[PDB]
RNA sequence: GCCAUUUAAAGUGGUACGCGAGCUGGGUUUAGAACGUCGUGAGACAGUUCGGUCCCUAUCUGCCGUGGGCGGAGAACUGAG
RNA sequence: GGCGUAAUGAUGGCCAGGCUGUCUCCACCCGAGACUCAGUGAAAUUGAACUCGCUGUGAAGAUGCAGUGUACCCGCGGCAA
RNA sequence: CGACACAGGUGGUCAGGUAGAGAAUACCAGGCGCUUGAGAGAACUCGGGUGAAGGAACUAGGCAAAAUGGUGCCGUAACU
RNA sequence: GCGGAAGAUGUACGGGGCUAAACCAUGCACCGAAGCUGCGGCAGCGACGUUAUGCGUUGUUGGGUAGGGGAGCGUUCUGUAGCCUGCGAAGGUGUGCUGUGAGGCAUGCUGGAGGUAUCAGAAGUGCGAAUGCUGACAUAAGUAACGAUAAAGCGGGUGAAAAGCCCGCUCGCCGGAAGACCAAGGGUUCCUGUCCAACGUUAAUCGGGGCAGGGUGAGUCGACCCUAAGGCGAGGCCGAAAGGCGUAGUCGAUGGGAAACAGGUUAAUAUUCCUGUACUUGGUGUGUGGGUGAUGGAGGGACGGAGAAGGCUAUGUUAUGC
RNA sequence: CCGUGAGGGAAAGGCGAAAAGAACCCCGGCGAGGGGAGUGAAAAAGAACCUGAAACCGUGUACGUACAAGCAGUGGGAGGC
RNA sequence: CGUACACGGUGGAUGCCCUGGCAGUCAAGGCGAUGAAGGACGUGCUAAUCUGCGAUAAGCGUCGGUAAGGUGAUAUGAACCGUUUAACCGGCGAUUUCCGAAUGGGGAACCCCGAUCAUUAUCCAAAUGAGGCGAACCGGGGGAACUGAAACAUCUAAGUAC
């Protein structure tokens, strides 16, 4: 898998692809599963998707199929009018994320 | 219009990079640089060599600690050295005397005769 | 400060005359006006008088209380100060 | 302009009857919240370092000078020096 | 219209729809739910409704609150 | 030496502690300054020799704010000599070497197009410190805020997702009002279909959102026309005029202003469409009939203010009448 | 784009030889989040695309690190990795 | 969480390029009531802009030049024209709706006519003029102040700005 669209915030949309990074797709499942954090799903929908099209296509096994390369950069920007303070007008630049996730055999 | 060059931007850097002992900032920062470094070149300006005859203390200050054993002390220890023989200058010597249970006493023995 | 009725006692001084990022505003140093005094006068007079706003979701530190961990943990206790 | 003056006047001061928390002192409850949870998500604000305590000193009440002692980390809530 | 889907401002007609002292409350017709949510019975206000006894003693001033406060009969001072 | 001497959350010389590890009167040896002396490397001034501020020697040798004087290197372009480069340059990052330094220079990676040295001239030439100007960005905060029309809830439908799209029921809000019809103004924002990346202080298969079409068919509705306060242009009269005071003309308020209602019909329009019927103006004429006319003046439009009788509509109600 | 009006008044350059400017596949609620892969010359190229630094963000590495006192150096001697 | 660096991103500097400006120089130099300048609004199969025209609307005609390619900038799709030699370039001619200084009158582009002043005068507007625009320069008139004189009433800036 991969990952594309959302309306995420790329800054706090990672740090949970971080302890995740390491080997062991197994130790990327186990964890992930409580983080109290919104970066949480989202990112567990891939790595654990990841490693699907993994095992039919794109030949390998999932007993030493590990994480390699996740890096989370991306947007774009846009503008959004979030209404704040008691009353005001004020354009978000919100920006994306971008969570990469590789689980190739290692 | 003159593009400002190889100088300003060329600044920031040749500087800052020399601090192999750098702090918190003073080093991430400029601002912090030429003021922290401009106290460098100074404060010591020409000085280091403080320690010579600084810390000296010791070495004219241990001479009766490796004496004050098999004998007398500073007193007449230093007073015989430049008595007999080629007199060995107090240097790598009053620094062995404390390293190493021998030498030290190879110029107790020294002194103490021909007094 | 005149004073009244009680009170066995019902002292004093400092805290940037402690204390307004705690309160109260009744006072003084605003736009009106009245009055005296000064001036021909507007107007004035640290002379008086009636009406008149005093803000902020404390980050740090300090203190008053409550917890999580760290010296492997559950339960029951002791306890310098 | 001096004096004085019915009715009226959200005008200024004062006293009585009745009443009232306004006060001497103060319990809970109701609606909408605060404390926690899903989603959506700004703007104000900072020289640096920074956990001190007890004395002394200093323009004689500074955490940051001087001498010692001391200081476990993080977090929640408050009244706020 | 006011920078914005800002509880601000903006003319006329419908004032006999039904119950009362009325173009007041409740309710057909018609319209609408387009003025962010979920869980726990703190300290901690603003809004709000009054307290046993006393009762303005608070206070610049009773500010605030409350009280009298429909209708009919009887009766009604100083002053002008 | 002492009496004259009471006050602030724990008291003592820097401490330990010392009859001297106190204090007083002296003295000696050391540690201890970038001090003084000695070995390897300076500046300014003056003297000697000198063309020399080049060297050699000699006396003094070297702290500094404001301020004075002087040296210096980074830099761009155009001279003259003379070189380097895609067996790869300038620039950038990291690193090695050299100079008292300001810097030069080299290596590795990258870049990948040009770039230098000597002597010479040149430039709007070399810069952290104007509540400086402009753009960008961090910590602060993932902290602060969303509140009388305070109403949603329980099932079901559709959908990949539905707490706020739709259906049923139940529970409520408003009533001069969030109802109905309109002026000004805004302006197609209306309707249908297909979607949603953007807008909707959440989501959305919803939309007054994005895209493509469709819709506002009147002689009697409004505009069009005229006029009031008032204004303008032309002639008359004033250094001059795009400057002003009387007459003739004209302009100025969807107010004033000739003429139709009822009903039916569309997914969206209408007293404008359709059906029936009524009415006004202008022209002509078949007939009747047998006079056809600006501008000021007439009624008329200025029917004004205050009090008020009576008549009176549909409707509502008595009637649990039809 | 702002002001009733007179008037005031920005920012935004370049892929390249050609065309590419991201086909196809997986995931997911999804034309809004990409692995992979493809495009390339000197594009250390993909729809405001040449190069592409600093402030700065993420992951990761080297190294400290919940007793710790602070310009955070310097010289001397010991420690490890 | 301190600091350095690595990979990626954000961001946009820098290096290079640049169909642009800035400045100097030569040449050349008025338009219109035969109603111009400017503006409004149309016009290409689709075109929203710009440009060109303007209802024979990015076009028509003649001559000359030129040339096979052409149908403006956008290299799109469709499609057309050209050897009865186009496109393109230069000159010239024809045409050129309505409104529009237009002046008949009113008017925020809409409806009906030579308005006003003046000369000649067959006094019939019949025959004519004026009424506008244009970078600066030029001529004839009216004519400051702040400022300078470190005050100020001459003077000065001014005989300038307007």
């Amino acid at each position: 898998a991969k990952h594309r669209h959302a309306r995420s915030s790329a800054q706090k949309v990672r740090l949970v692809a971080d302890l995740i990074r390491g080997k062991k797709v197994s130790q990327a499942l186990d964890i992930l599963t409580y983080t109290n954090k919104k970066a949480a799903v989202l990112v567990k929908k891939v790595l654990e998707s990841a490693i699907a099209n993994a095992e039919h296509n794109d030949g390998a096994d999932i007993d030493d199929l590990k994480v390699t390369k996740i890096f989370v950069d991306e947007g774009p920007s846009m503008k959004r009018i979030m209404p704040r303070a008691k009353g005001r007008a004020d354009r978000i630049l919100k920006r994306t994320s971008h969570i990469t996730v590789v689980v190739s055999d290692r | 219009r003159v593009k400002r060059g190889v100088i300003a931007r060329a600044r920031h850097k040749k500087i800052l990079k020399q601090a192999k002992g750098y702090y918190g900032a003073r080093s991430r920062v400029y601002r912090v640089a030429f003021q922290a470094v401009i106290k460098a070149g100074q404060y010591a300006y020409r000085d280091r060599r403080q320690r010579k005859r600084q810390f000296r203390q010791l070495w004219i200050a241990r001479i009766n600690a490796a004496a004050r054993q098999n004998g007398i002390s500073y007193s007449k220890f230093i007073n015989g050295l430049k008595k007999a023989s080629v007199e060995i200058d107090r240097k790598i010597l009053a620094d062995i005397a404390v390293f190493d249970k021998v030498a030290f006493t190879a110029l107790v023995e020294k002194a103490k005769a021909a007094l």
